[PDB]
């Protein structure tokens, strides 16, 4: 279908270009302000960089996989693309877990917060979570992998359901549990209990970000394990395409969310243009 | 002949082939950029690929896995 091909191509090209532009805009806006340099803003920069690299690498290639219908690149390039894909898809939720910890500490102790989360401690947490993302990404699929398929157009990585289950758990559900429990604490504290108001506004903005991420990434990690458990409950290609592109559009969405809730971010975006 | 057909984390599922079907095959299918469904079972003759699929044709003994 040429009409379907051109529609998919134009829609996904627009989405990926807008995502790159938005993430670059977020990076520039946070970086161009000396006063905005805080550990939470550094975490937001981490999340934006992870989303930007995920976009600029995976999204054109996943869109080409959709439009064409096979892999038109080298097998080692397929391995590299898949590894970068899982790396970014895990590092995004890892950065979200880090911002959740940051905002819980900020809500609980609004004035002692700088003495608990320092610049060195923040960078230590950032580097540690990046390293953990690298491990939980690269190790599972290459440290335990079946022989590569004979076809050069196949771009799978591990066909054993054990790998898909473990990747789903270790890349979505443990960070999801951490984040859900910790913003349960944050919401409880905010509803029960100058610095307080400012960090509460930051908590609300990042909570909206986290909620959008969870809602628009849950269907994917709910439909793949369903298929893996019982090999008869794949509804249709339709639901799979929808949930996949919902998740990646969600990776695109965040630059919309940043000014929708943060007035200072809106002002920074207005100044940078 | 006995071809394994369904692979799950619970384990594998092995059942023999009925009359006429005497080959084990493995067929790929491009569902989505992150889940390429792979089917496997008995066959009298391993079917030709359609819809840009791809098939592995082998002899006996739960081969290729």
């Amino acid at each position: 279908n040429i009409s379907k091909a051109i529609l998919l191509g134009v829609i996904l090209g627009g989405l990926i270009l807008f995502g790159v532009l938005g993430n670059i805009l977020v990076i520039l806006s946070v970086a161009c302000h000396r006063h905005l340099h805080s550990v939470t803003h550094y975490y937001i920069v981490n999340l934006a960089v992870a989303d930007l690299l995920l976009t600029s690498t995976v999204l054109p290639f996943s869109a080409i996989f959709e439009v064409l219908g096979y892999w038109a690149f080298g097998r080692v390039f397929c391995n590299i693309w898949a590894a970068v894909d899982v790396l970014c898809c895990t590092a995004s939720i890892m950065g979200l877990c880090i911002i959740s910890i940051d905002r819980y500490i900020g809500v609980s102790y609004p004035l002692r917060y700088p003495t608990i989360v320092t610049q060195r401690r923040g960078l230590m947490a950032l580097l540690c979570v990046w390293a953990l993302s690298l491990v939980i990404s690269i190790g599972p699929l290459f440290g335990w992998r079946q022989p590569a398929p004979e076809d050069e157009t196949i771009c799978q990585i591990n066909e054993e359901p054990g790998y898909v289950l473990f990747s789903a758990l270790g890349s979505f559900y443990l960070p999801l549990a951490i984040i859900l429990v910790m913003y349960c604490r944050v919401y409880v504290v905010a509803k029960r209990e100058l610095k307080f108001s400012r960090e509460k506004k930051a908590a609300k903005t990042l909570g909206i970000v986290v909620g959008c991420f969870v809602l628009c990434w849950l269907p994917f990690f709910l439909v793949m394990p369903i298929g893996s458990f019982f090999p008869d409950f794949k509804p249709s290609e339709t639901v799979f395409k929808i949930v996949f592109w919902l998740g990646y559009l969600n990776s695109c969405i965040n630059p919309i969310i940043y000014p929708c809730s943060s007035q200072e971010f809106k002002k920074a975006f207005q100044n940078v243009l | 002949l006995t071809c394994v057909t369904k692979n799950t984390i619970f384990g594998i599922t092995t059942e023999n082939c009925p009359a006429g079907q005497n080959l084990c095959f493995k067929r790929w299918h491009y569902v989505i950029p992150r889940y390429t469904e792979i089917t496997r079972g008995c066959a009298a003759t391993c079917p030709i690929p359609e819809n840009y699929d791809s098939i592995h044709c082998c002899k006996t003994d739960k081969c290729n896995e």
